RNA sequence: CCAUGAGUGUU
RNA sequence: CCAUGAGUGUU
RNA sequence: GCGAUGGAACACUCAUGGUAGACUC
RNA sequence: GAGUCUGAACACUCAUGGUCUUCGC
């Protein structure tokens, strides 16, 4: 049961008591009533919150494990590679509210189909049944954005997520990029791909911000913050 | 000379520094603006786009799609394709105020109401002609084939050790699962078991010699009906479960060559719509490599010897291919080499409708494995 | 003092020191000779011993089972049990002479031949008796049962993604099983669906209205009737597994309230002979203690944590009992103790078939179990 | 693969056969001509019908592999052998003692029983026993004694049900072959402390240790020992 | 096979 | 789950 | 040996990526 | 980037063992 939820560090994104002892991450629900995955719903004061997963969302993960500052906040403008059927981009649509938005790309069919169950009731929502290769093929539909958040099973991953944000990014916009090293080479140590990744963001003239280690809540998972100048 | 943006918005022609030269907006219809970005993908140009060109009369045209390169040139047009240019990003940096500007919506949240009802059908649209592609049907097919495989295993493993109470003998006497539940089936208690009633059945004298000599000596338990009954039940389910199978089996031979009959002609229907499994589309399957589709199926064995050092594999599912599996060990490298050869073949001219030559490319594959059982 | 040998080939007397006192040799018949064998085991003197003791007038007799030195006694002897004798031992080494001495064959190859028919017919009557057991049918048809709940979850998990090619929306509307298939089933295109067919198979309005709908503007594909009718084979399997599970069930209640109703009144005839069926039978779970009876169906996650030292498992099987799997973690050892040792006194009970308490043990047990929750 | 030929080896009855593969594979001579009994290949050579004795499905096979220097079935033996299973190295011992040899049977499980009865109704040589090991009480009435007690039940007290049944059926001096299966004696131990442990409790009880054989790698986790039971 | 996302059955 | 014995299916 | 306490039940489906070693051009 | 050569395909059923910790009597 609930005890309390305030507002933690970092804008639009809540904490919420159980008597319990339970803490858990939550944001404020844009379409009250309804849950994406199965989370729970928490009323406190009038408004509803939606727990958020950190075992199931790679951006919640990030936060617990040290994430020191946001770029995603209200009014951002994200370009979302790899939506999926709409766990994190449903959070990331929560936090954002009506006046940001949350260009969503994915290449699966069979999981764009329960992606654009979650998009139909978010107008923050803008599915793109795509592949993040080519950019020239929903270019015509998006914007430039503020934040670009990367989270795609591609060996050349990196590789894309830069070719995205020439299009894509604002200058000294921000880019998340999950490093998913299974996916990338799973022969190779985690250890050594974060190194050889992050390397090709320098290289691309993306500022290192920070780089966190996601386990517990993903293995052999990191995810880098980085401002890109240009 | 002349930068063109292809939008949502409608055409867009700017300068070299991010100038509105000229536009047409886009009409406010989903319908309309959803086929023109459909077409936009495969390079066909917006009408709008026609519409601008012909009033600017531009000495240069530079576009952002490649394929729409040949399709401007063919209308007379100087045509360049560029990348992420800086023009580009100046216009996606000026939304939503710019589809202000030209009209194409009132206000912002008016824009964006329309380009979130535009996403929606987009996406419909993507996911309706996806679900048309016909390699899908091979493919679930195939996968219930081998749910109805594996279970009719699964039940008759089981039915031999429920029934062998009753009739022990039997279970080493009647190697097919299929005859062994027609026994079940008709008689449940091994007392009814005649010569009559079992040549009735298709049994060959000698067979039916041994199975009343067994079911007379047999040490066995007797049991009540409702417990003969309860077995019977899973008897007639694998009766039924082998005419799905068949049905399914004829289900896919035609849909195997209608989808992928250069495929079919070399490994059969089932080992066809297998790969497709496996490979998850025709189009992948045609873009793996010979020694990728040697090795579908393989991926734990694969992946072991990857991280191990170990020996990898020589074959994946299509070790199922009779040459392969009936041949000797140290044959069979080589065989699965070169069906793997003939299948890469097959699956680009399947996935590209090419003509057909499945009949040839077995032929070729026949008389080269005849090379190689000379060893 | 004499030293009583029963064996095949009859009964006879030694004195201390491994001298013939008398004998009497059983007749050459193998069905008389495998049954005093068997009653033997069970501590019945021969026939032939019988006679024997008469005849000698022993003041002692040292016997070679314990289990018949009471049975002599209620004949009047003193009686003794003595294991792996000395004059026993003499006895064997003497084989096969003894046996042609005390005219039971004519010479060795005969005394072999029958001893191998003998060994041949003893075998095959205790085969006969251990499939004769009625818990070997109540654990070959709980396993049944858990393939065909293995099966029609597969088959529907398969009938899902193969049906959504066609109506994908269908599949996160319908949660049960048994009524997707049904509505496949009794449909196939989702342009057949009616309000009145739809009410037919006992869909409420509200339900009724939301598939009508999503059917309207589905954006699955559009496909051949013979397309369904493949699907269609899956679904029909699928209606007919769930009642042969239905028949099984009831079939299954039937065996475990006659074979372990003690145990059937705590856990349900289902779970019961998943019991029996890991412990392997009636007999065997009955000499396990509650603490293995807990964990029985875990033994993964058991010999995981002691090769690793890790965290035991808390549960098996039992796991199933609604009032573990339906409390909060923290309670669940707590539980599962508590029906184990409920358990381990059931098997007792039906095992020796002492007096039915099942009632009773089931009232202790959910009276511990409300101590439990309100902690 | 072809025969080039099949010699006998050191230990009676027991042949060696040669392929030209260059490969060697321990064989007996089958008592029973033109059957099999596990699938094994029958080996005609010289007018005489062979079975293949393959060393990863028999313990006996897989010690002489790993080096049996004695072996106590030969011609004639009479062994008591516990853990009959469905046939598989007792058909082998069976080839070996011929029929002036006699090999009791004992097994427990009905469900192999079942089998083993098929392999024994068609060899004089076997006399199958459904019974316990632990009971050997039961087929006192049936068995003799023998010079060869061979032992493989997966038990955690196998070493003493050896041991128990010895004191019945093994005469004095002779020879126990006792597998050690030390995955199902203690899984959480080493197999080199179990084997040692073992081989102490038979010393213990008035075995002579013979010679001890790790079986790896035709069993894993698996020893054998040839003691000589001294009464 | 590994990592990740989404789910089902015994319930 | 580990070791051991016997087998099955795609064939 | 008994008790109390602690404490990782099993069976599966789909989607994305990760695809070897030598030698020859 | 081609080629040749080397080279551990999958899915399962049954049978026998191996059943923790702590604290108390
Ligand atoms: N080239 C590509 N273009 C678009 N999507 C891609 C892609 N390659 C992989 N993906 C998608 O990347 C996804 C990784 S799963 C990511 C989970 C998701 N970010 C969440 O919020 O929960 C998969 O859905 C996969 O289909
Ligand atoms: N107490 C006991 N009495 C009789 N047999 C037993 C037993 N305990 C275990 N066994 C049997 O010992 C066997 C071990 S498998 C042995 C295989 C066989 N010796 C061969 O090489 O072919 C199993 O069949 C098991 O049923």
């Amino acid at each position: 049961e609930v005890i309390t939820v305030k507002q933690t560090n970092m804008e639009n994104i809540y904490e919420c008591e159980f008597n319990d002892g339970s803490f858990r991450l939550c944001t404020r629900n844009l379409v009250p009533n309804f849950n994406v995955y199965g989370e729970r719903l928490i009323k406190y004061e009038g408004v509803e919150y939606r727990e958020w997963n950190a075992f199931r969302s790679k951006l919640a993960g990030a936060i617990l494990k040290g994430l020191k500052t946001n770029p995603i906040r209200k009014g951002t403008k994200v370009l979302y590679l790899g939506a999926a059927s709409g766990t994190t981009i449903s959070h990331v649509s929560d936090i954002i509210e009506l006046n940001g938005k949350a260009y969503g790309v994915e290449f699966s069919p069979r999981v764009v189909r329960e992606l654009l169950l979650v998009a139909q009731r978010r107008p923050n929502i803008f599915p793109l049944l795509a592949d993040a290769r080519f950019p020239q093929s929903y270019k015509s539909v998006v914007e430039n954005v503020d934040v670009l958040y990367v989270d795609i099973a591609q060996p050349d991953q990196t590789d894309i997520a830069i070719y995205n944000a020439k299009f894509f990014l604002k200058v000294n916009g921000d880019m998340l990029l999950v490093i998913k090293a299974r996916s990338i080479d799973v022969t190779k140590d985690p250890k050594e791909i974060y190194k050889t990744e992050v390397e090709k963001l320098e290289n691309s003239n993306f500022e290192t911000i920070q780089i966190i280690n996601l386990d517990p809540y993903d293995k052999d998972h990191a995810i880098v913050l980085s401002k890109y100048k240009g | 000379k002349i930068y063109l943006i292809e939008h949502v918005i409608g055409a867009v022609a700017y300068d070299e520094n991010g100038n509105i030269v000229d536009y047409i907006t886009n009409p406010r219809d989903l319908g309309k603006i959803t086929e023109e970005l459909l077409n936009n993908e495969k390079g066909i140009p917006f009408s709008a786009t026609v519409e601008l060109l012909k009033k600017v009369n531009p000495q240069e045209v530079v576009v952002e799609n490649e394929a729409e390169v040949p399709k401007l040139q063919a209308l007379g047009y100087r045509v360049s394709y560029e990348p992420y240019s800086k023009v580009s990003r100046i216009f996606r940096e000026s939304l939503p105020k710019v589809a202000i500007d030209i009209k194409f919506a009132s206000n912002e949240e008016d824009y964006y109401n329309f380009l979130h009802e535009l996403s929606l059908e987009y996406t419909r649209r993507k996911l309706r002609s996806a679900a048309q592609k016909r390699d899908l049907l091979a493919i679930q097919a195939v996968r219930a084939m081998d749910d109805i495989d594996k279970t009719i295993n699964l039940f008759s493993e089981r039915l031999r050790e429920w029934y062998s109470i009753h009739f022990p003998e039997l279970d080493k006497l009647i190697e097919d699962h299929e005859e062994y539940a027609t026994i079940v089936s008709r008689f449940g208690d091994r007392g009814f078991l005649t010569i009559d009633s079992l040549k009735e059945l298709g049994f060959n004298e000698q067979r039916i010699n041994r199975i009343l000599d067994a079911a007379k000596k047999s040490i066995g338990a007797d049991i009540s009906e409702d417990d003969l009954s309860a077995m019977r039940m899973i008897a007639n389910t694998i009766l039924d479960l082998y005419n799905i199978r068949r049905n399914l089996n004829n289900y896919l031979e035609g849909v195997m060559k209608e989808v992928a009959p250069n495929v079919t002609a070399l490994v059969g229907p089932a080992l066809g719509a297998r790969l497709l499994s496996i490979a998850g589309s025709l189009d992948e399957l045609a873009k793996m490599p010979a020694s990728t589709i040697q090795v579908l199926g393989a991926e734990k064995a694969l992946f072991r010897a990857l991280r191990s050092g170990g020996r990898p594999p020589k074959h994946g599912i299509i070790f199922q291919y009779p040459a392969i599996h009936t041949s000797p060990r140290w044959q069979r490298g080589k065989i699965a080499r070169a069906l793997a050869a003939k299948l890469a073949i097959a699956a680009r001219v399947d996935a590209f409708s090419g003509r057909f030559i499945g009949d040839q490319l077995n032929e070729q594959l026949k008389k080269r494995i005849d090379e190689i059982k000379e060893k």
